[PDB]
RNA sequence: CACAUGUUCC
RNA sequence: GAAGACGGUCGAACUUGACUAUCUAGAGGAAGUAAAAGUCGUAACAAGGUUUCCGUAGGUGAACCUGCGGAAGGAUCAUUA
RNA sequence: ACGGGGAAUCAGGGUUCGAUUCCGGAGAGGGAGCCUGAGAAACGGCUACCACAUCCAAGGAAGGCAGCAGGCGCGCAAAUUACCCACUCCCGACCCGGGGAGGUAGUGACGAAAAAUAACAAUACAGGACUCUUUCGAGGCCCUGUAAUUGGAAUGAGUCCACUUUAAAUCCUUUAACGAGGAUCCAUUGGAGGGCAAGUCUGGUGCCAGCAGCCGCGGUAAUUCCAGCUCCAAUAGCGUAUAU
């Protein structure tokens, strides 16, 4: 008897097919655009809306004015919104359905930094998210897969401690100075 | 189904248990005596010592000399007829050194070219066979 | 081969598995 | 006869393996990749090539 | 094992055919075409006449270690004709009862050399 | 009235 | 109030005997399957040269043969007042 | 064959697993018998027989890791004879004493979650939208890509202190110093005939050695063996075996 966790939860899901055309270029296209590392974050990404779709799938199965589809429903229609993925204007349970792969791909924080203007290029952008060179609500944030919310969508800027924001400048100039003077007397 | 009742629950229950029988696949784990003419037991891999490297001859028009291994288990006493597993790998096993057999993959049936052998050897005196055709692990002498 | 001589085949050697077993027993 | 073994391994002539330029690894090898298989084809009417095809 | 290689290369009971076909068919179920051997002879008949051979029951001495047979047997002499020595392998027959001239050793035959005829 | 057999890398 | 004894009880274990399970030696006999392209002869597939086949008996180197009763999966769905 | 909650797989239905931390049962070599106590047929309590086994002065005496570690053996198969009662709690006459229950580190590609192995610009070059030109070409108001080409800019592996963490530590996070241009600080594992994504490349090999799960390839111009080059899938994982 000791006391810790023993869950585990695998995040995604390898495809049945593994040597088929029609699917390769597909997760092709959505590691290109969006600046992945492998294939298996694209299915973890397909994993967790099959969680989703499927919620969604039973609660309209179960008929209307039901409590617990009435709770249930309104309960995922709530986070749905609060994270910019469904617009205010299309709140209802039977839009999830036709909720596809790549919505989810705008709310990475990597798009993030692409959409914002603030990155040469989006794979350009993961290495500010992985140098510590932004932060979003006064906190610096090294992980992409940062599913950021609707709310804070104008609080993403650069680190405090950056030398692309407003921070010491990095060791690249510290060197190229130390010869910019050692250099000159 | 063909009886219907509403209360043959019984009889449907005896037919998938009685008729369960007649399936191949499932008499073979269901029963025993499978398990004892595995000479394995129901493990994956199986040590024992090699007494000798016979050459099998294949029986199609893919005719060629494959180079098979005499084993004798160390766990049961039993004489097996295992494969070298790679070209020209004769060479790197030695005699009366243990090896590390294991199932072909097909689980109990001939494997096409070579006739009567299940067991191929994937290690030698705690050495695999892959280091060795790579080169990557020599044996220590 | 027929199906009817492969079954008396199997009918002569039957009746000599079992004559050298009475004997026996 | 097991005299035979290892008859072609000894024989064939060995190639030294030459050096050459590493491949960029991680999502790097994913975004060359993505590069030469939508941004850079022309529409060139005529068999589609293979990815190691020379005849 | 020297003695089944002549069974092997210079010996089959009953030549079913004669002809060049049936040389060039008798000739890679042996094993002998690979690569296609120039010439080679088959006997025919029994074995303990060609057992016979070593001594004076049905053999005369021939030069060092060779013994011609006395009674003769049908052989068949396949000529192989063109060029290439590498298969597929075209041989001629030829028909006959003609004597053989074989080296035998420890009383078994390993090497026949020649087909003869009698005296002229 | 009788008439059996086959050699096959391609 | 101890040692001890008498009786009673639970009762391990040991000798012996029976029953049962599993695995294993066996001269020899008898099958099976596989490796070759061996010997013998054609049984089957064309009316496969005596149509094939089924049950049952007896025989014969081997296939198989024959008797008796079937059957079409037969070479006839039919041949005449 | 310890049962059950349950785990793995799944459209629906099920199939299989559950020695394994939760409850309960059962037992501390094998069986038998008991003492004491509220509560035991107790075994880190006794008394026998049986097996194994320790020291002797040979008269005797003593033993029970299916407790924490650890050792042999068995094996295809499994960690350190570590630190501490601070946390969790339990016990006692008890604020204090004690607890290999437990907690903390160590070994640890069982396994799970996250996540590096680069980013940009200029030029030389291929190329795409515009206008002139019936083509050639062109500037590029606008790009796309490549090229041991050049150029700085930015990081963390790691060295490394300090605090922090904790019972004391370690690691995580924090701070100073250094710290990559072929960022040589260099990512593999399987395949490239079909099934199945991916050369009719090149040489060696010649029904040989071998390959391949299956079909099938090798008999001298091998798309299947062996090498190199190139290419394909997955990516710190992947193949193989066996179970389902």
């Amino acid at each position: 008897p000791v006391a810790r966790s023993w869950v585990c939860r695998k995040t995604y899901v390898t495809p049945r097919r593994p040597f088929e055309k029609s699917r390769l270029d597909q997760e092709l296209k959505l590691i290109g655009e969006y600046g992945l590392r492998n294939k298996r974050e694209v299915w973890r990404v397909k994993f967790t809306l099959a969680k989703i779709r499927k919620a969604a799938r039973e609660l309209l199965t179960l008929d209307e004015k039901d409590p617990r589809r009435l709770f249930e429903g309104n309960a995922l229609l709530r986070r749905l919104v609060r994270i910019g993925v469904l617009d205010e204007g299309k709140m209802k349970l039977d839009y999830i359905l036709g909720l596809k792969i790549e919505d989810f791909l705008e709310r990475r924080l990597q798009t993030q930094v692409f959409k914002l203007g603030l990155a040469k290029s989006i794979h350009h952008a993961r290495v500010l998210i992985r140098q510590r060179h932004i932060r979003v609500r006064k906190q610096v944030v090294n992980i992409p897969s940062f599913i950021v919310r609707l709310d804070s969508q104008k609080h993403i800027d650069f680190s405090l401690r950056s030398p692309y924001g407003g921070g010491r400048p990095g060791r690249v100039k510290r060197k190229n100075a130390k010869k910019g003077q050692g250099g000159a007397g | 189904g063909k009886c219907r009742g509403l209360r043959t629950a019984r009889k449907l229950r005896s037919h998938r248990r009685d008729q369960k029988w007649h399936d191949k696949q499932y008499k073979k784990a269901h029963l025993g005596t499978a398990l004892k003419a595995n000479p394995f037991g129901g493990a994956s891999h199986a040590k024992g010592i090699v007494l000798e490297k016979v050459g099998v001859e294949a029986k199609q028009p893919n005719s060629a000399i494959r180079k098979c291994v005499r084993v004798q288990l160390i766990k049961n006493g039993k004489k097996i007829t295992a494969f070298v597993p790679n070209d020209g790998c004769l060479n790197f096993i030695e005699e009366n050194d243990e090896v590390l057999v294991a199932g072909f993959g097909r689980k109990g049936h001939a494997v096409g070219d070579i006739p009567g052998v299940r067991f191929k050897v994937v290690k030698v005196a705690n050495v695999s066979l892959l280091a060795l055709y790579k080169g990557k692990k020599e044996r220590p002498r | 081969m027929r199906a009817k001589w492969r079954k008396k085949r199997m009918r002569r050697l039957k009746r000599k598995r079992r004559k050298m077993r009475q004997r026996s027993k | 006869s097991l005299a035979r073994v290892g008859k072609v391994r000894g024989q064939t002539l060995k190639v030294a393996k030459q050096e050459k330029k590493k491949k960029r690894t991680g999502r790097a090898k994913r975004r060359m990749q993505y590069n030469r298989r939508f941004v850079n084809v022309v529409p060139t009417f005529g068999k589609k090539k293979g990815p190691n095809a020379n005849s | 094992s020297r003695y089944t290689h002549f069974l092997t290369q210079h010996y089959d009971a009953k030549p079913q055919g004669r002809d060049d076909r049936y040389c060039e068919s008798i000739m890679r179920r042996r094993g002998l075409t690979s690569p296609c051997k120039d010439i080679n002879t088959f006997i025919h008949g029994n074995k303990r006449s060609i057992k016979a051979i070593c001594e004076n029951k049905n053999g005369n001495p021939h030069r060092e270690n060779l013994r011609i047979s006395k009674s003769s047997f049908q052989v068949t002499t396949c000529k192989l004709h063109g060029g290439s020595p590498w298969p597929p392998c075209q041989y001629r027959a030829t028909a006959g009862f003609r004597n053989v001239v074989v080296a035998c050793e420890n009383g078994l035959p390993v090497h026949l050399d020649q087909s003869i005829f009698r005296r002229p």
